[PDB]
């Protein structure tokens, strides 16, 4: 119950090669690349207690035309899945870079912090 | 530099019919204008002597032009039928030792360079 004063996200690390997503009967959307993650905000279509997650996975798509590597053709939710919750106002993305002087002695740090508000 | 050969290429016209003028331009602006007439039958070549001033480190350019002495059925007195220009003297270029400083500030995405009241 204490999750709903916060923003909830459903993260697929990998799926080959295409998939639909339903939550509690309703259709949230889809995703195509087999080797990068897919993340969905679910704070609105999710309720306290028991909730149903349904996933349809196709082996071949228009996305298979760019996945013709000299290797076995497999399928299926072949990487971890998980839920996690963040405050309404949260750090969405970080980019840390580093330079070094002409002598390769001293350093500089260049930090980008992206923030995101959702009703704080 | 002071001597110029004029060639009349009209079939049936004496150059005496036209008002001659020469102008000298220092770094673009003029500084000396003079009028003259020149007698030259079709075909003939005639010399034209132009006294030159003492010239400082600036860039000098002569312009010699002919115009209509009086109106014609097709144009008004002063209309320019022919002109030519010449470099008299190239300019002397200065180079100045700069003693004043310049600041520099590095950050993740920008280099900043300050000098007088201009930032690059």
């Amino acid at each position: 119950e204490d999750w709903f004063k916060k923003e909830i996200f459903l993260h697929f690390e990998g799926v080959r090669s295409f998939f639909y997503l339903w939550v509690n009967g309703k259709k949230i959307g889809f995703s195509k690349d087999s080797c990068t993650p897919a993340e969905f905000r679910l704070t609105d279509v999710l309720r306290p207690g028991k909730n149903l997650i349904t996933v349809e996975v196709l082996k071949w798509s228009d996305g298979s035309y760019l996945e013709d590597q000299d290797m076995w053709w497999f399928a299926g939710i072949y990487r971890d899945v998980y839920l996690y919750a963040l405050p309404k106002f949260h750090i969405r993305d970080v980019f840390v870079r580093t330079d070094l002087d002409e002598n390769y002695r001293n350093g500089k740090i260049f930090l980008d912090v992206e923030m995101r508000n959702l009703g704080e | 530099k002071d001597t110029y050969e004029v060639e009349n290429r009209y079939l049936f016209t004496n150059l005496e019919m036209f008002d001659g003028a020469w102008k000298i331009r220092k770094d673009g602006e003029v500084i000396e204008e003079k009028t003259f007439k020149i007698f030259a039958e079709p075909g003939e070549k005639r010399l034209l002597k132009i006294p030159l001033p003492e010239m400082d480190d600036s860039e000098y350019f002569l312009e010699i032009s002919f115009s209509l002495s009086e109106d014609t059925p097709w144009a008004e007195k002063g209309h320019v039928v022919a002109w030519e220009q010449f470099l008299l003297k190239a300019p002397a270029f200065e180079k100045k030792s700069i003693s004043d400083g310049v600041s520099l500030r590095e950050d993740g995405k920008h280099l900043t360079v300050e000098a007088k009241d201009t930032v690059y």
